[PDB]
């Protein structure tokens, strides 16, 4: 001034000084606001390098230390450190910015700012420590449904691709996360794949870090919900199915659970109903479904739910010991969804082939159906009606499922107010008294119980269902062409025949 | 021949894993 000069302009050092006042006081003062902001703001402005790094080591502790939702003018000096050169700076900065961006409305107000083009600079200049802060930025922004379409349409997912590929394991946890974030939505998925960022996925499958390995597996796992994602990968990346089989025994838990999924998305398509069962992946969901975390359960029946869609597996899946485990699976009570893949794999089984019938029926399914024919969700019952409505058909079957008492469990649930269960019981019912050399457990079950078959073609003769007046009138000429004395002066009770209208 | 049919989206249809990835910095 007068008495002496310095370097530092005196705004500067008033600001330098208030901010030594700050930064020993945190907890009585808020610093997005007031005092410390405009100190903050006069140390971005200035021309001195050292007091804009003061200004971006403080912005970054403080950053670190809370998060909240700020204002424009918290936001504008960390986009202006971001123009920087200086690289510590640089990685200041970044910091800042994404332990602002875990909150979720500074995504949106971040992003909102064109913070996107600073951090893709940032993170193609090959300072390696700025490359993991940025594309960590990128990670952390990409968690907010709004901003993932204006980051795939803004060119992040080149650089993202490249730095995925990186030898430093903090840049590439950060680029394949952030890359995991961008498979949320289906049109993200389809930007992310225009980008070819999959065969680097694919690759990676095969990390040894943890995060990285579950992060590509999840990314992964989430691009084959689309049928035409399944359809391209199969023909590009034909290795994956391997990988992922062999990513089921895994160290960590969570990408077993993981790739399993993955397997049930393939496992959609019927050409993955094969292929992962050529891979060999049949021991591993053997394993699985009897194991004790419910989770890798879930998975694993969700996903043998899927392959043994396609008839062409059935006696490898039957010859890998399969019934008995699922049968077990029936038992528990306290998650319908395991049920529901249980018995709908078992459903599937029945209807592919005739041939490994007395295997099935050897793992005690039937009484086990039965068991559960009235006390399990509708669901389950549905698919319990289904497969009964399967084995009912199997000629030489049908009277050891008489024998076996199948009726006390068909009978009622022709009650059901149901189609699926009512139908497919009705029809089982109805196939049972179909030219079958014993008629015996049909004459035991004519009135017991619940009303017997009497009471069941009584009400079916009056149903408006077309098809179910059908099956009735159907049983009874099979009744009738049964040539069984007794049976046929049954049929002499003409409530039936007054009601055959 | 007359087996009960299994409805076209009768199948544990995929989905997208809930997961969200978080940046991890110096």
């Amino acid at each position: 001034d007068e008495a002496s000069v310095s370097p530092i302009a005196d705004n500067e050092r008033e600001a330098v000084t208030l901010l030594l006042g700050y930064l020993e006081d945190k907890d009585q003062l808020d610093f997005y606001s007031g005092g410390p902001l405009k100190a903050l703001t006069t140390l971005v402005y200035s021309d001195n390098l050292n007091l804009q790094r003061s200004a971006a080591l403080a912005f970054a502790e403080i950053t670190e230390k809370y998060v909240r939702q700020v204002s424009r003018e918290v936001l504008e000096p960390i986009l202006i450190l971001l123009q920087s050169q200086d690289p510590q700076i640089q990685v200041a900065a970044c910091a800042a910015l994404g332990n602002l961006a875990v909150n979720n409305e500074n995504k949106l107000l971040i992003v909102e700012m064109g913070g996107l083009e600073p951090l893709i600079n940032q993170m193609m200049g090959d300072n390696v420590e700025v490359q993991c802060n940025a594309v960590g930025c990128i990670t952390n922004l990409a968690t907010r449904d709004d901003n993932k379409h204006k980051i795939a349409t803004s060119g992040a997912l080149i650089p993202l691709t490249k730095l995925a590929k990186s030898k430093h394991i903090r840049v590439q946890r950060n680029a394949t996360g952030a890359l995991l974030n961008m498979t949320h939505s289906e049109e993200n998925r389809k930007e992310l794949v225009n980008a070819g960022a999959v065969p680097v996925l694919v690759s990676l499958l095969s990390s040894t870090d943890p995060d990285v390995q579950y992060y590509c597996t999840t990314a992964l796992s989430n691009i084959a919900v689309d049928e035409a994602n399944r359809k391209k990968l199969a023909q590009t990346e034909p290795r994956l199915v391997s990988k992922l089989v062999s990513l089921m025994d895994s160290p960590s838990s969570r990408v077993k659970c993981q790739a399993t999924l993955a397997l049930r998305n393939l496992a959609s398509d019927t050409s993955y109903q094969l292929e992962i069962v050529r891979a060999g992946g049949l021991p591993h969901l053997v394993k699985l479904i009897q194991s004790d975390s419910i989770p890798l359960v879930l998975a694993s029946v969700a996903c043998i739910r899927n392959i043994s869609i396609h008839p062409l597996n059935e006696g490898l899946i039957v010859d890998a010991g399969f019934l008995k485990p699922l049968v077990r699976l029936l038992d528990y009570k306290d998650s319908e969804e395991i049920q529901c893949h249980a018995v709908s794999t078992l459903r599937n089984l029945a209807a592919s082939s005739e041939k490994n019938r007395k295997e099935f029926f050897e793992s005690g399914a039937v009484e086990k159906c039965k068991e559960l024919a009235l006390d399990s969700p509708v669901s389950v019952q549905s698919e319990i009606s289904a497969c009964f409505a399967i084995l009912a058909l199997a000629d030489v079957s049908k009277l050891d499922l008489l024998e076996a008492n199948i009726l006390d469990a068909l009978i009622p649930m022709t009650f059901s107010q149901n189609q699926e269960v009512s139908g497919n019981a009705a029809a089982a019912l109805a196939n049972l008294c179909s030219r079958v050399n014993n008629y015996t457990k049909i004459i035991e079950a004519w009135d017991r119980p619940n009303e017997g078959i009497r009471g069941f073609l009584i009400r079916f003769l009056k149903s408006d269902y077309a098809t179910f007046e059908h099956i009735a009138l159907w049983t009874i000429l099979q009744l009738l062409e049964s040539h069984n004395d007794k049976v046929e002066d049954l049929v002499k009770n003409d409530d039936d025949i007054i009601n055959g209208v | 021949s007359r087996i009960p049919i299994r409805q076209p989206y009768h199948y544990s249809q995929p989905t997208t894993a809930p997961f969200q990835a978080q940046a991890k910095f110096h």
